[PDB]
């Protein structure tokens, strides 16, 4: 039969299940796979097959959009009844591999085929009981992962009664089936697994939680389960941000319904396929933006426009938040590629709400206060599996950090065991633990922002920066960059200050409509930046991606020298931990100018910015008595 | 036609020649003289003397090890008595090991070589190999050799059977935690554990800490829906190419090599010269020596890095960690007495409490790196001084003593 | 064979449609803009209820609900198919009700056993919550035997199989096969909640309740909110009864403890000028 | 990348099947150790540091000389071909590219012989290229972002191939052979080839390879050779096109409109249709709320004007009615709500109706706008 299927006599289910049904729409299948019409590019379809053969590898990806185009209710079948549809696919899929490679069935049992592209994607927060058994597209961060464990498949079962083996019984990861009657005896005696006739499969079980940046406001983040099976294991590790496709099924039976008041059950997701990306329209605009003469300092205005000043502290987050190369220099060796930042300044300097910006500006960030931290929570906790009972570990919030920014406020005030939990996480970007015979290392590749407040609640300017703070040199080298901020008073600074404030508060009060809002919305971040914001996010995020500027050894002397001044300033006088790591926060912070205009070599401009807001960090932290003498030193730079 | 079987194995038993002796039948007879009822077998001499025999076993071994088992006991009784108990099959083998992770529900029965540390063993159980029963209705008797008891008399009600203890034998049999080697772990993943269990003369061979070669079946058995706990039916334990040696040598025999190596930790740091000269040594170790009353001399060489910050004293650690065929690295903040150190925990999969080993057992034979030593505990510290000054660590928890050694 | 019947039910059952089709027809717009939006409740404002018969309409619901509720959802839909056939559409006729704007608002501290099966509403601060989860609320077998279908098993409060099967020549009983695609399942949440401040007197401690949300209404409820709930008490059976003093019923031997729970079906939070403007007198 | 050896497989009977085989499978293949490639490699030198182009000899209608860029990037390029009815009078001023052009060519014309021999079954085509019938076009870029394009000849040869995309090519020591689309049209489907991507800026001299242009596309069509390429040329160089040929660079350009919207037309169909079947009800959702998923679909920004524009071709298509909300809205026709008989037989009226709005545009004598105008919605 042909084009007979669309008659739609009942639900979904009633009609697939007809066994001449399902011929029609395999023969329409093995059609779909033998041939596809992509122009120049032939049945690329084809060629899938024999590379996957080629290959010895069960993955068969199918563009959702190309069998809608070729066959219209055939992809919506599968829209509303993957499971089944999939049942049938998988053996088209197989007999088609075998056209090309015979003899495929002699290793590979079966043909795990898997969707991509599937144009509907829901969040871990939206699934509804409306979106039962279909398939949904799903975007989350992992944070707990299980062992893999053989579970089964086919089934069958050894009567007590008699000698006779039951029939075969798929195992759907939804009951532990327990037949009631026996075939020859129609007795409803004892049964057993028959273990030497019986199909397996590969079983994990992983946890996605929300993504740090998309928590709703005032709520605690959402996770689901997700069932890993058919070779899709390992796919993923904690901290990985990931997309996955799978069935939305209930399986928590059993004891639920007693236990709890009321019977219920739980949700789990079945993974078919996991993903872990720009249009052009996008790469155009944003070259476009890059050509423009002096584009750093508009970026650098860019950054919390409603924040009056502090421009040696703007250009230091946006350093940070660009950040630079982490060069795995032939892999044996290693360096960062995030600059750390710490904001130390009396009250009312704003310490605070900077970070109220990156949390918001980042792809993923991460904000903690110093006393509501522990050093467990921020690093890594230890849980006990509730299947299989096993010690297992489950990342904090470095480790969800991973590949972006963790901020800590009141980092002064914080214990000391916490602030010690945090050395390793500044300068290996790791976590290394060793708790209830878990001994593992996680990756924590993220930037550290720090607020703190000086010894007393007030900046000394006579005493030196090693005595205004309760923190230590070790912890101090962690950073790169630091800004120190005096409350001090003038009638010019303070006019300028409170008519920016004023009018800050008159801007952020309140007052095709969403259209004009948003053109409403965007012209009064015209009058306060240069850059639209969600243009400035989608440009930074490109240029963490796609653009790694690379070093020359042009001005050697022009850092050298520079690192011997700094280094002799430095040598009887109560300042910073002046040492190689701060010499290579000049280069890291030179990379992240230099990625602002996507170049790809670092030029000499950018190595005369790093170079001054090196110097000029490090000088506005020394005793009056000697900064206007170092004003002078390096008048050079 | 299993008779066909045990007379392939009698033959390469008693008739098979190697080195111009039969070395199968000269070994089997030297087991018997030494009373140790266990046959070493080796899979590559199994495999060049018969090919079918060894696509059997290696496909379907279920009923092959049964008849290995049998015929082993049959041919040693045979010399036996021809020079006037089950003997145990051990296979030596040298084919390659799959990976641990690589395991699979297709490998199920199927016989597979490994490799990897041992973290925890359990006591001794003793299982049942020969039983007598009798029924309580009518006193009849009669022999059994997974078993269960049957369910009518042959001669009495469900159930009627009892078991004559003084007519019967019983075995040992021991259950082992293997885990794949830590340095083949890539960061981000916790290594995966593996259980064992082996019987007989193939018990108490190993200690936490212990790396092992292994030879075994590949097997599941229940304890999630249907996740059934997979473990491994021990069948044999084990534990540089000439060119490779000659190039070694050669490196040896270079009139620089102590400056090339010293230059080669770390090449991408700038001098420190006698800090990596140190680290070299470290990585050498010193050489192990017993005092006559019985002693060991500590070889290990502990080195403390205690200057300011920022002078690349965590990058040499990080560095070594890679070098070091062993190695462990974790923060002192991060770790714990109970972690660094062993351990005793419950297993749930048998239900029993189980000696665990920790990161510096993990470590023995080897090099640990350690940082923020200054920041751990002093507890974790005074187990330290036991690990580097003693090489033991002493553990008393719950209700239980023991002391376990360290070459950390 | 014919069952036994509630005349006072179905009397209710009329009058419950009646309502429906006379009042002003705002609540037939509601199930037109639930049909145009794909809505699975309907909402009822409980002084709409009370202003039919004077009121004793919804006196007589409210003092038996946990009765007299199936009839006020046949009745609705029957409406609904009267009105809207569509929403029995699915890809199968999933329907709740929620009534809210009760006059009387008890606290924790009042509830006694006389207020069970009865319509009432509470308040009090949230402290815990439970994730959400679904619910069995109508599941379907097949049978072992034969292949016969039963269809519309209603699980009250536990987990029921079919006691016989339909067709007389099976004999099939306590073996069935649980249908997971025709049966039909609801969210399910547990809310635990703490007596407000101005409640409990000074030297007092607060009492502590646990409360029950189903369908579209869950995940409403917040931490540290002062909620609003209306529903009905319902007892739950208790396994902390053990070792308390004096004399326990045995039923013959097995155990008849319980315990109180609130089912509640409306959720609302306690909190420009116009809209706070319109609700003053 | 197929890589073939001169001290290995140099003979006809060597190349010719290893050349089918590869063409029966790619499109593009590797020559390695050919004698004329070492002095091949001092005349890229002497070009790329001594000899560069004569900037002032200026651009022509032939698409010939040195035709300056965006970034100050110049093209010097020429054509010759053996057929004197071409005025192909602008021949190469430089000795040096000349040096490199018949080194190439001396091997190019028995590959492409080979190629032709291997993949084109028309018998009457075996020998359409050779010494006394073959046109050729010299190319050489300059600098004084990658570029796609899709040679037209029947096979592509470069000097060096380095910085070449499809995956990246990085293989200096071998030149590179590309196929082009006349040899896989005459190939009954036999053989396919696809379009690469260079850099313009790293001044790369390449060859490609015709028989001579007057021969007819096909014996099925009336069109030579010459037309494809001058198509293939106004496609890609308007400015030059404007002064010469604007009403085809016009005709040409507005086929790549029609195909934008049947493929809008096309991705929205299944929009559509995964938005009704995840439904009970058949309410026309709002656009604003497809808009994004449309525009993920069709992996470019779409926006509500090029919607519009799917109204104007065909009116039956979408039923476009506002909501209350003042939010445009749009939904399916037909009653009962899908049938992939109808599914297809309304892609096939969309597709009957663009390509006859086409016809007529093209038809008219006034000078064609390329882009289809907006539809409007009737106000309320
Ligand atoms: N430089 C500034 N420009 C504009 N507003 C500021 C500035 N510094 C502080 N403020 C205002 O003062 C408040 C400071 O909040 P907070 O960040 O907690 O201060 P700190 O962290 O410095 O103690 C902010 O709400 C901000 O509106
Ligand atoms: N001699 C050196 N050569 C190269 N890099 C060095 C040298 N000394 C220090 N460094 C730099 O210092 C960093 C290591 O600092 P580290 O020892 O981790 O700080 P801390 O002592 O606070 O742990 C590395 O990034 C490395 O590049
Ligand atoms: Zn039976
Ligand atoms: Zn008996
Ligand atoms: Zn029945």
């Amino acid at each position: 039969l042909e084009s007979l299927s669309n008659v739609k006599a009942n639900s979904y289910s009633e009609w697939i299940t007809q066994p001449n049904v399902s011929r029609t729409i395999a023969r329409e299948l093995k059609s779909f796979l033998l041939e596809y019409t992509d122009e120049t590019g032939r049945s690329v379809y084809g060629a899938r097959i024999r590379t996957l053969g080629e290959m010895n590898s069960e993955s068969l990806e199918v563009n959702y959009r190309h069998l809608a185009e070729s066959k219209a209710i055939l992809a919506l079948f599968l829209a509303k009844c993957p499971e089944e549809m999939l049942k049938i696919f998988d053996l088209v899929a197989m007999e088609a591999t075998e056209l090309h490679y015979p003899d495929y069935a002699r290793i590979h049992s079966e043909i795990h085929v898997r969707i991509s592209d599937f144009p509907t994607i829901y969040s871990l927060r939206e699934l509804r009981e409306s979106n039962l058994s279909s398939l949904v597209r799903v975007t989350g961060v992992v944070t707990r992962r299980t062992g893999v464990f053989p579970q089964l498949k086919y089934v069958k079962f050894n009567c007590l009664k008699c000698g006779s083996i039951l029939g075969p019984f798929f195992q759907d990861s939804n009951e532990e089936i327990r037949i009631s009657f026996c075939t020859n005896c129609k007795s409803k005696g004892p049964f057993r697994v028959n273990g030497e006739k019986t199909v397996y499969r590969n079983y994990q079980r992983v946890t996605l939680q929300e993504a740090p940046g998309t928590v709703p406001p005032g709520r605690l983040p959402r996770h689901r389960e997700v069932i890993l099976l058919a070779d899709l294991v390992d796919v993923s590790k904690p901290g990985e941000e990931v997309e996955v496709t799978g069935i939305y099924k209930n399986n928590y039976d059993g004891n639920l319904n007693a236990k709890n008041g009321f019977p219920v059950f739980a949700t789990i997701i079945e993974a078919n396929s996991i993903k872990r990306s720009w249009t052009e329209e996008e790469e155009r605009e944003f070259r476009k933006i890059s050509r423009d003469r002096g584009i750093i300092d508009k970026i650098i205005s860019s950054m919390a426009p409603s924040i009056y000043g502090h421009r040696d502290i703007k250009t230091a987050v946006a350093c940070s938040l660009f950040g630079g190369v982490p060069k795995n220099v032939n892999g044996k060796h290693s360096i960062r590629g995030d600059i750390n930042v710490l904001l130390l300044g009396d009250p009312g300097t704003a310490k605070s709400q900077i970070l109220k910006y990156v949390e918001k500006t980042a792809h993923r960030a991460v904000f903690a206060t110093g006393q509501g931290a522990s050093a467990v929570g921020l690093t890594a906790s230890v849980r006990k599996d509730p299947i299989t009972k096993e010690w297992t570990l489950e990342g904090g919030a470095l480790v969800l950090a991973d590949k972006g920014v963790c901020l800590i406020d009141e980092f002064d005030k914080m214990n000391d065991q916490d602030r010690t939990s945090i050395h390793e996480a500044m300068e290996q970007q790791s976590i290394s633990i060793s708790k209830a015979g878990i001994v593992t290392t996680l990756q924590a590749r993220c930037s550290i922002i720090a607020a703190a407040n000086p010894n007393g609640g007030r900046y000394n300017s006579t005493l030196p920066l090693a005595q205004n703070v309760s923190l230590t040199e070790p912890i101090l080298s962690r950073f790169d960059i630091l800004c120190v901020v005096r409350d001090l008073v003038d009638e010019e600074a303070d006019e300028r200050l409170a008519t920016f404030v004023v009018d800050s508060h008159v801007r952020s009060h309140p007052e095709n409509a969403r259209q004009r809002r948003l053109q409403r919305q965007r012209k009064k971040e015209e009058e306060i930046s240069p850059i639209p914001q969600e243009l400035l996010m989608k440009y930074i995020h490109y240029a963490r991606t796609k653009i790694y500027p690379k070093l020359h050894q042009m001005d050697m002397d022009k850092v050298s020298r520079v690192y011997a001044d700094l280094r002799r300033e430095s040598i009887s006088t109560g300042s910073f931990p002046i040492t190689v790591r701060h010499l290579e926060s000049i280069l890291r912070i030179a990379e992240s100018f230099a990625k602002m205009r996507l170049s790809e070599f670092v030029s000499s401009y950018d190595l005369d910015r790093a170079i001054k807001v090196v110097v000029d960090s490090f000088v506005d932290a020394q005793k009056v008595s000697v900064r206007r003498q170092l004003r002078r030193s390096f008048a050079i730079y | 036609d299993n008779t066909e079987i045990i007379k392939s194995f009698k033959n390469f038993i008693l008739e098979f020649r190697l080195d111009s002796q039969f070395i199968y039948r000269d070994q089997l007879r030297n087991n018997i003289l030494v009373k140790n009822y266990s046959l070493t077998v080796n899979m590559e001499h199994l495999i060049g003397y018969n090919e079918d025999i060894y696509k059997k076993l290696s496909d379907e071994p279920s009923d092959i090890i049964p008849l290995f088992e049998t015929a082993i006991t049959q041919v040693a009784k045979r010399i036996s008595i021809l020079s006037r108990p089950t003997f145990q099959l051990i296979l030596n083998s040298n084919a390659n090991q799959i990976p641990l992770r690589d395991l699979d529900s297709e490998h199920v029965s199927k016989i597979v070589r490994l490799s990897g540390i041992i973290i925890s063993t359990s006591v001794l159980s003793s299982r049942a190999t020969y039983l007598s029963i009798m029924c309580r209705n009518c006193r009849h008797t009669t022999s059994i050799t997974t078993v269960s008891l049957p369910r009518s008399c042959l001669s009495c009600g469900p159930d009627p059977y009892i078991i004559i203890h003084e007519s019967s034998k019983f075995i040992d049999q021991q259950f082992l935690k293997l885990q794949e080697i830590p340095e083949l772990v890539p960061v981000g993943e916790m290594p995966r554990n593996l259980t064992m269990t082996c019987d007989r003369y193939l018990t108490n061979k190993v200690i936490p800490g212990t790396r092992v070669t292994i030879v075994g079946i590949y097997s599941i058995y229940n304890s999630g829906v249907a996740i059934r706990t997979p473990y491994i039916k021990i069948l044999g334990i084990q534990s540089f190419t000439e060119e490779e040696e000659e190039e070694f040598l050669q490196l040896s025999r270079n009139p620089k090599l102590y400056e090339i190596l010293t230059n080669s930790i770390a090449p991408s740091i700038f001098g420190n010269e006698d800090i990596k000269k140190a680290i070299v040594c470290l990585l050498m170790g010193g050489s192990k020596k017993i005092l006559p009353d019985g002693m060991r001399l500590r070889g290990d060489i502990n080195v403390l890095l205690l200057g300011d910050p920022g002078t690349a004293k965590s990058q040499l650690l990080k560095f070594v960690e890679k070098v070091s065929p062993i190695a462990v690295y974790t923060s002192g903040k991060g770790s714990s007495a109970a972690g660094l150190t062993a351990s005793v925990q419950r297993d749930p999969m048998t239900r029993e409490f189980y000696l665990e080993g920790g990161a510096m057992v993990l470590a023995d034979g080897g090099v640990v790196c350690i940082d923020e030593f200054d920041k751990m505990r002093d507890e974790d510290r005074v187990a330290i001084h036991e690990a580097m000054e003693q090489q033991t660590i002493s553990i008393a928890k719950a209700g239980i003593t023991t002391v376990l050694n360290s070459r950390t | 064979v014919k069952k036994v019947d509630d005349v006072t039910g179905e009397k209710v059952r009329e009058a419950f449609e009646q309502f429906l089709e006379d009042f002003s027809k705002v609540y037939r717009a509601q199930i037109e803009f639930m049909k145009i939006y794909d809505l699975n409740t309907i909402y009822i404002d409980y002084q709409h209820l009370s202003m039919r018969e004077n009121g004793a309409l919804a006196m007589a619901i409210s003092e038996q609900y946990y009765r007299f509720l199936p009839f006020l959802q046949k009745g609705l839909r029957r409406v609904v198919r009267k009105y809207a056939p569509e929403l029995l559409n699915t890809s199968e006729r999933v329907f709740q009700i929620s009534f809210f704007n009760l006059p009387t608002v008890h606290r924790i501290r009042d509830i006694r056993s006389e207020k069970i099966g009865s319509l009432l509403s509470i308040s009090g601060t949230v402290t815990r919550t439970s994730e959400v989860r679904p619910e069995l609320y109508k599941a379907s077998f097949t049978c072992d035997m034969c292949r016969a279908i039963v269809d519309n098993v209603e699980q009250s409060f536990k987990y029921t199989e079919p006691t016989f099967c339909p067709n007389p020549s099976c004999e099939n009983r306590a073996f069935w096969t649980l249908n997971v695609t025709r049966s039909r399942f609801l969210d399910w949440q547990k809310v635990r909640i703490q007596e407000n401040a101005n409640e409990i007197p000074t030297g007092s401690m607060p009492r502590t309740l646990d409360v029950i949300l189903r369908g579209d209404s869950v995940e409403r409820a917040k931490p540290g909110d002062r909620c609003k709930f209306t529903g009905v008490e319902i007892v739950v059976p208790d396994v902390t009864q053990l070792g308390l003093p004096g004399v326990k019923p045995s039923s013959t031997v097995r155990d008849l403890t319980y315990k109180i729970s609130f089912l509640a079906c409306h959720v609302i939070s306690i909190g420009d000028q116009e809209v706070f403007l319109n609700s003053l007198s | 990348v197929p890589v073939i050896d001169l001290n290995r497989v140099s003979d006809e009977e060597q190349l010719l099947p290893v050349v089918r085989a590869i063409l029966l499978q790619h499109d593009t293949f590797l020559l390695k150790n050919y004698a004329n490639k070492a002095v091949l490699d001092a005349l890229l030198a002497g070009l790329t540091t001594k000899d560069l182009p004569d900037t002032s000899q200026g651009f022509d209608a032939n698409f010939t000389g040195t035709l300056p860029l965006e970034d100050d990037v110049w093209l010097e390029q020429y054509i010759f071909d053996t057929d004197p009815q071409l005025r192909f009078d602008r021949k190469c001023r430089n000795e040096s590219l000349c040096s490199i052009y018949s080194r190439l060519f001396k091997l190019g014309l028995f590959f492409a012989q080979l190629c032709v021999k291997s993949v084109v079954s028309s018998a009457e085509l075996q020998d359409c290229i050779s010494t006394s019938h073959y046109a050729t076009k010299l190319t050489r870029y300059f600098n004084d972002d990658y570029v796609t394009f899709l040679p037209t000849g029947v096979l592509t040869i470069f000097p060096c191939a380095k910085a070449i995309r499809y995956v990246s090519i990085d293989e200096p020591d071998c030149l590179l052979f590309h196929t082009g689309t006349l040899l896989a049209r005459w190939s009954q489907g036999m053989h396919t080839t696809s379009p690469l991507q260079i850099d313009p800026r790293a001044n790369i001299v390449s060859l490609t390879i015709w028989p001579p242009l007057t021969t007819p596309i096909s014996s099925k069509g009336e069109g030579t050779i010459a037309n494809h390429l001058l198509e293939q040329q106004i496609k890609a160089f308007p400015k030059v096109a404007q002064q010469y040929y604007p009403r085809e660079l016009s005709i040409l350009r507005l086929q790549d409109a029609m195909k934008f919207v049947k493929e809008l037309f096309t991705v929205c169909e299944t929009v559509l249709s995964l938005n009704a079947l995840s439904r009970s009800t058949g309410v026309p959702p709002e656009l604003h709320v497809l808009l994004p998923q449309i525009s993920s679909m069709m992996k470019r920004k779409i926006v509500q004007d090029d919607i519009l524009k799917l109204l104007t071709i065909w009116s039956d298509a979408y039923v476009v009615e506002l909501n209350s909300r003042g939010e445009l809205t749009m939904n399916l026709p037909k009653r009962d709500n899908l049938t992939t008989l109808t599914n297809k037989s309304r892609t096939l009226a969309f597709v009957e109706r663009a390509e006859s709005w086409y016809q007529q545009v093209i038809a008219s004598k006034d000078e064609i706008m390329t882009d289809v105008p907006a539809f409007k919605i009737n106000k309320r």
